[PDB]
DNA sequence: AAAAAAAAA
């Protein structure tokens, strides 16, 4: 199997387009990335109109020869790390599924499904979504998995649409210690109230930043807005090494000091925060209180 | 075998056709052709055909364009062979092109098995009247007007037969799109008998034939046009459209016919033209800036230059100043025309709401103000341009019309003027003198962007994405500054409201403005005088020197820039001042009819937004900044202010100075 | 030759008899329910066929016209197996079963069809503009001779895969000294099915730049006929094949056409009640809502701001009145008319297109580009036989629905008087070229 | 032979 987004349920073109690793390696957010992708397809020999078809109806000959085509074409452009070995589950005549696709569907179904009062309502909706995802586990239900797959596709589209705008507007401010980015305004901001959706967006941004020529490993701070509450949901993210690296420079994973910094600043200043999430690196802060807090985080020992 | 180019100078056979196909010379031709399209360098020192091959691979198209003058300047003997005997040369050229394409893209044959090569522009040009017997079986270049198009049908390419008298399967045979395959003795058995096609193992092409007339601008006055038949093979289908003047490079051929001999009493032969390349020549008659089938297409380096020049400061000012470099003053008109021809983004909300994304411009003013010259320049500029005028256009002429086909004898639909203006501009002159019945038929065109016909049992709706630019003159021939706009023109509110930008040009008396204008006019007149390495490039650099003194950027580069900006970049509108624009709209709702006569509606709000989107498009940027909104609001408020009575213009000018503060 | 056909038929029979998910053999019960209601047809979902085995799908995609009759005879074999008792050994009035396919492949626009789609399965969408009158097709012909004078029977299928496909008459007799083809057709004791022709037009929003819409011809038979009415958006699954025209420019030309295998329609030909029980319950539940009026009023053009009484009038118009009849025969109108007469810029035209989209049957036309003869009834003549016949316009096309007319004032005075009777009595009368017909149009 | 659309008088 390959590091591809729903390969067996979407077209091969959409899979290559929305795959995060290929996005990072080929800079698909501008037009040169699309030109290089069309170069990829032309050199492999798959017709564009053929590659824009569903995997079920896509041609049997190239389905059989896909492995050899990849092995012979992907060496030039540095994508040879996409090939891996995965687990495939088949039960009856319903079809075949893979672990990566299953976990993507589960995560999407967790994300989307169905002051203090509205916070409680949001947490209750999250609990209900958890129950729905739990119920979807059994093999007797597949309308609760097709919906998850389509929701995963929609959420990945939305994340890509927001990330390209962030990258082109260059909102990533580079400080001396850590990078900072704040989503002040935009479309569909109401989706990012979910911590897992925010983490997905941050993971894509981290991959995009790591797949660059910069030689600085700095933590990234991401914030959002929910106008009904007038609060900033801030998440701290650790840097990541490129997936194509040896194990010698992997003595220990990068540690996360954001929770410690947050708790120290909260214990020394009277900020109107609410640190209650199980993930200690995700906090809720006030719009008026963010900026001084940030300054403190800048001036404190990390 | 002495496979040398100098050995091709002298012929040994009786003619070219039988000599080209000789095995010894064919391989020499192939190797020389390969060396040509693999080694030819451009003025910059790069293999242009390599970039052509890469672009062909990216677009997975079927045609590779080879410039004729490139082949003529180097290895001219091959050019002569191709010009005199095209059939025996194009096949070798196709084979070598396929090999060259496979060189860059191995296993490319899976996408397509064969490639068709195209000739850009032959040196000699003929008309339909100047056709003789000497120029047969050779390339011809004919301009004309497409009148009747047959359609799309498939044809056999590799024909095989199964003869059941002996169980003999004939090998694959060709077809020349105008002759039936006829075999006499049927292979080894050497006899004639029953046979069938057995078309389960065959390959198909598609063809389209069309009737070509003479251009009305080329025919001598008061005479009749000459008709010919044009045959289009694969990849040429539906490229040409009815009513669109075209220029076709093709091969002249003749064949036998029965009733032509029957009615004439002499062995006369019918003639048809097998097309090889098509170039559109509708509107834009200026055909000297650059060469190629399509002048609105760009290479990769031209795209890189576009991106490089799209990031400098004040590029909008340079673009505005580079439009009509021989017309003095009228900065507002230039800005309005640029914003109109760059256009906006059509909006679709949930598939159930539609918002128009094009800008209309109305020009009104005194005579001798170069409105017609600006309209002509716009026609020369846009990719699609249609020119109408005064009483010379009818209501059903601009709109699609209903006609009965004389052959099949039933009602059909004929494309109107506006349909040709789809994705383009429709230019109207003398807008005031056009009759009201011929004026009230474009409301859907300006607003709904759709044309609906319910005539003679035919119910269909036609799309029309056209931007209308109009010019007119006020009542009495001059503009009365001390009168409202309602008493200046005879138009009504429904037609006036649909124009996003309305400009008024006043001819006044000034001592130094007249002197400056006269100096500019005299300098222009003395500049365009016909009397002031290769001579062609010397003339081209003379043209560049002439043009650089009034144009900040070359015109053809601007042409491709316009095309690229209209093609790819789509602005996005997120961070705009809700309160500022809302209060500006509220203020324009104030005054207006409550104090004067100019009508203002919600359409002007969308007009401001479209102008802001256009200004974003100017910079090749995907997102609207604040400066674009400021410029759009400044333009709109200026256009609104300068159309009031001189009594209150100063008061409104000082009143509305708080929103366009800058 | 025959062994491969038997192997393929056996494979399809094994598929239909064996396909079960969980605890139900769906296709066998489908056959039972179809036979019990005299609907000798079966529907195959393509994904199930792909999942069961890939070789059969490959063979079907390679040569559809040859393969399909084998499947459609395996179906009738299985039906006779699982419906009729042998009784240790009759009517047997079961014809060849019709096969209907469904799929979820990528759509192909009409203008993108080229020489590479010959004899392939394709899926596309369009708009229906005209329906031909039904015709008869023979399936089992009784053939009689003249000189030797014996009896014979000919079995013919509807799939051709080629232009000819036709065995007209055998050469020589069946074994004295008869003619080349001394046969006739016994019309009695023969079996016939029904065929219909349709014209499809490209969807307006996918028309390329500066071009006109293109038409195409489709052919359907048996249960697929009489399903679609003019003016209905449809999705078609069929085969793109070519047929010669010896009667009819160029050399070796062949006019392409589409053979219909499956039709999907949004209206589903509902307009007697055919809705599902769950849908009926949902409709009753919605009608039980205490504030359905405000919910529907908000639903009319949500992107239009401010208008309320206009939206209420639109809802009342779309719902429609109640038709009545009287003992003496007088009719009473049952529709409501709304006229919008206001200043420019008040979004008058944006409501018309939304009302057209919502209504199941609606047409949108302008008062400028229209004519009195082009709306009610157009009298045409056939170029071949030279006979007068009546062709409907736009008002008759929207019978039983609504008609959207904008720019009502620009309409010619001569044209605007024809609608007077067409709305005051909902019946139009034509007296042209000796034709005296009273035509119905309710809208 | 008879109905229906278009431009000029
Ligand atoms: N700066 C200028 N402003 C106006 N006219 C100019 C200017 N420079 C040159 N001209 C000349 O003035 C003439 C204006 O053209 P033209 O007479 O068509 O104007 P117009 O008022 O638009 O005409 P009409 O409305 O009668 O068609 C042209 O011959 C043009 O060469
Ligand atoms: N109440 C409204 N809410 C939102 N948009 C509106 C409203 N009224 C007008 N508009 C906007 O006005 C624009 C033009 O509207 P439209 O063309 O439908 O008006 P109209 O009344 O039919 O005009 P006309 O009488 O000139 O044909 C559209 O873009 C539409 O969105
Ligand atoms: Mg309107
Ligand atoms: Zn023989
Ligand atoms: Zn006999």
């Amino acid at each position: 199997d390959y590091y591809l987004f729903l390969l067996r349920h979407s077209s091969l073109y959409d899979s290559f387009y929305y795959s995060n690793y290929v996005n990072a390696k080929l800079s698909l957010w501008n037009e040169n990335g699309k030109k290089r992708l069309h170069k990829m397809f032309a050199r492999m020999g798959i017709p564009l109109s053929t590659a824009q078809e569903t995997w079920l109806y896509m041609d049997h000959s190239i389905k059989r020869e896909l492995g050899i085509i990849f092995d012979k074409n992907l060496d030039r452009y540095g994508l040879q790390d996409i090939i891996r070995d995965g687990f495939v589950r088949t039960l009856g005549y319903r079809g075949s599924i893979s672990a990566s696709e299953f976990v993507e569907a589960l995560t999407a179904l967790l994300e989307v499904g169905n002051s203090a009062q509205k916070l409680t309502n949001l947490r209750k909706r999250w609990v209900s979504n958890f129950w729905l995802s739990w119920d979807a586990l059994d093999d007797r239900k597949v309308e609760l998995l097709n919906r998850g797959i389509q929701l995963a596709q929609d959420l990945q589209r939305a994340i890509f649409n927001t990330g390209v705008a962030i990258l082109e507007k260059k909102l990533i401010k580079h400080l001396r210690i850590y990078r900072l980015c704040v989503l002040q305004d935009g479309p569909d901001l109401d989706l990012y109230r979910n911590p897992l959706t925010l983490l997905r967006l941050g993971n894509w941004l981290i991959e995009c930043c790591a797949e660059s020529e910069d030689k600085q490993l700095l933590p990234m701070v991401l914030a959002s807005i929910d106008e009904n509450t007038d609060t900033y949901l801030v998440a701290g993210l650790t840097p990541r090494y490129p997936r194509g690296l040896d194990t010698i420079h992997t003595k220990k994973p990068i540690l996360n000091n954001f929770s410690m910094a947050f708790q120290q600043i909260t214990a020394e200043t009277d900020a109107k925060v609410r640190i209650d999430n199980f993930e200690s690196s995700i906090i809720e802060i006030r719009r008026e209180d963010l900026s001084p807090f940030l300054e403190k985080l800048t001036l404190s020992g990390l | 075998e002495e496979l040398t180019l100098e050995s091709l100078s002298n012929v040994k056979a009786n003619s070219y056709s039988e000599w080209i196909t000789q095995p010894n010379v064919s391989r020499t031709i192939a190797r020389e052709l390969k060396s040509f399209l693999l080694e030819y360098t451009d003025e910059t020192g790069r293999s242009v055909y390599g970039a052509r091959i890469r672009t062909l691979g990216e677009m997975n198209s079927e045609s590779l364009e080879v410039n004729y003058r490139h082949l003529a300047e180097s290895k001219a003997i091959l050019a002569l062979f191709l010009a005199k005997c095209p059939e025996e040369m194009l096949k070798i050229f196709d084979l070598v092109a396929m090999e060259a394409t496979e060189l860059h893209y191995p296993d490319y044959a899976r996408i397509h098995s064969e490639i068709h090569v195209r000739i850009s522009d032959f040196p000699t040009i003929y008309s339909l009247r100047e056709l003789r017997e000497s120029n047969l079986s050779s390339l011809v270049r004919v301009t004309g007007v497409v009148t009747r198009r047959t359609g799309v049908f498939p044809q056999l390419k590799y024909v095989k037969f199964n003869c059941l008298k002996c169980g003999s399967i004939l090998g694959p045979f060709f077809q020349d799109s105008n002759e039936e395959i006829r075999i006499s003795f049927c292979t080894n058995c050497k006899s004639k008998g029953p046979f069938r096609v057995n078309g389960e193992k065959t390959v198909y092409r598609n063809y389209q034939r069309v009737t070509l007339q003479e251009a009305p601008g080329t025919v001598p006055p008061g005479r009749l046009p000459r008709h010919r038949e044009v045959i289009l093979l694969a990849d040429l289908v539906d490229v040409s459209k009815p009513g669109e003047e075209v220029e076709v490079t093709g091969i002249y051929k003749n064949n036998y016919d029965g009733n032509l001999n029957a009615k004439n009493g002499f062995p006369v032969f019918a003639t048809i033209i097998e097309a090889n390349s098509i170039k559109r020549r509708e509107g834009n008659t200026a055909n000297e800036g650059e060469e190629g089938l399509d002048v609105f297409s760009w290479t990769e380096e031209e795209e890189r230059e576009f991106r490089k020049i799209s990031r400098d400061r004040g590029i909008i000012d340079k673009i505005i100043s580079s439009m009509a470099p021989s017309i003095y003053g009228h900065r507002d008109i230039k800005t309005a025309v640029a914003c109109s021809l760059f256009g906006g983004v059509p909006k679709n909300v949930n598939g159930k709401h539609s918002i128009r994304g094009d800008i209309n411009v109305l020009l009104l003013g005194d005579p001798g103000t170069a409105k017609s010259q600006i309209l002509k320049y716009v026609e020369k500029t846009a990719h699609r341009a249609v020119f109408a005028t005064g009483q010379g256009a009818s209501a059903v002429g601009l709109t699609a019309s209903v006609r009965k086909d004389p052959i099949t004898k039933e009602w059909t639909l004929e494309g109107g003027a506006l349909v040709l203006a789809d994705k383009g501009v429709c230019l109207i002159d003398e807008f005031d003198k056009m009759n009201d019945q011929d004026r009230t038929s474009i409301h859907e065109a300006m607003e709904q962007q759709s044309i609906s016909i319910s005539k003679a049992g035919i119910v269909t709706t036609l799309q029309a994405r056209c931007s209308i630019i109009a010019a007119a003159n006020p009542n009495g021939g001059r503009y009365n500054s001390t009168l409202p706009l309602a008493q200046n023109v005879s138009l009504t509110e429904p037609i006036l409201s649909r124009f996003d930008i309305l400009c008024v040009v006043r001819d006044l008396v000034d001592e130094e403005a007249d002197e400056r204008l006269a100096t500019f006019v005299v300098d222009s007149h003395v500049r365009s005088h016909p009397e002031n390495l290769n001579a062609r490039q010397r003339r081209l650099q003379r043209q560049r020197k002439k043009e650089e003194e009034i144009s900040p950027i070359p015109q053809e580069l601007l042409m491709k820039y316009i095309h690229y900006a209209r093609t790819k970049i789509y602005p996005k509108l997120h961070q705009m001042d809700m309160d500022k624009v809302s209060r500006v709209y509220a203020d324009l709702r104030r005054e207006s009819i409550s104090t004067g006569s100019f009508p203002i509606t919600v359409r002007h709000l969308e007009s401001i937004l479209r102008i802001a989107e256009s200004f974003a498009k100017m910079r090749l940027s995907e997102f609207v900044s604040s400066y674009d909104l400021d410029r759009a609001i400044k333009v709109v408020v200026d256009s609104f202010v300068d159309a009031q009575k001189v009594s209150v213009r100063r008061q409104l000018r000082r009143s509305f100075a708080i929103y366009t503060l800058g | 030759n025959d062994d491969d056909n038997t192997e393929i038929i056996k494979s399809f029979k094994n598929f239909i008899l064996e396909f079960r998910l969980d605890s139900q053999f769906i296709y066998r019960d489908q056959l039972r329910n179809n036979i019990l209601v005299k609907n000798y047809s079966l529907t195959v979902n393509m994904e199930h066929l792909i999942g069961y085995n890939e070789d059969i799908y490959k063979k079907l995609s390679d040569e559809p016209s040859d393969i399909i009759p084998l499947f459609e005879t395996a179906i009738t074999q299985v039906a006779k197996r699982i419906s009729i008792l042998s009784r240790a050994q009759l009517l047997n009035s079961l014809p060849t079963f019709q096969l209907i396919l469904n799929s979820n492949a990528n759509q192909i626009p009409l203008r993108d069809l080229d020489s590479e789609h010959v004899s392939k399965i394709v899926r596309l969408s369009g708009i229906i503009i005209s329906t031909s009158v039904l015709s008869s097709r023979a399936t089992y012909l009784s053939i009689m001779c003249r000189n030797c004078r014996h009896t014979t029977s000919i079995t013919i299928n509807n799939f051709n895969s080629i232009t000819g496909n036709t065995v007209s008459l055998p050469r020589s007799c069946l074994s004295k000294n008869c003619g080349p083809d001394p046969y006739i057709i016994i019309h009695e004791s023969s079996k016939f099915i029904d065929q219909q022709f349709l014209k499809l037009q490209e969807i307006p929003e996918l028309v390329p730049v500066g071009e006109m819409p293109r038409n195409l011809t489709m052919t359907c038979d048996r249960y697929l006929t009489n399903k679609v009415i003019p003016g209905t958006r449809v999705t078609i699954v069929g085969i793109y094949s070519i047929y010669n025209s010896k009667n009819g420019s160029g050399v070796a030309i062949r006019t392409p056409y589409i053979k219909i295998l499956g039709i999907q329609s949004d209206v589903e030909t509902s307009s007697v009640t055919m809705f599902t029980e769950e849908e009926e319950e949902e409709f009753l539940q919605l009608s039980r809502n205490p504030k359905l009026y405000e919910i529907l009023t908000n639903s009319i053009a949500p992107s239009i701001f401010g208008n309320e009484d206009i939206k209420k009038a639109i809802v009342c118009l779309l719902m429609g009145g109640s038709k009545k009849i009287l003992p003496d025969g007088m009719r009473l109108r049952g529709d409501i008319n709304v006229l919008l007469l206001g200043d420019p810029g008040t979004a008058k035209s944006q409501l018309l297109k939304f009302v057209e989209k919502v209504s199941p049957i609606a047409v949108y036309t302008s008062g400028k580009g229209s004519s009195a003869a082009g709306l009610t009834a157009s009298v045409q003549r056939d170029p071949m036989t030279r006979e007068f016949y009546l062709e409907g316009g736009a008002m008759v096309l929207a019978d039983g629905g609504v008609v959207c007319i904008d720019e009502f004032d620009k309409m010619r005075d001569e044209d605007r008087v024809a609608i007077h009777e067409a709305m005051e009595q909902q019946t139009i009368s034509i007296a042209k070229a000796g034709i005296t017909t009273v035509l119905n149009s309710r809208t």
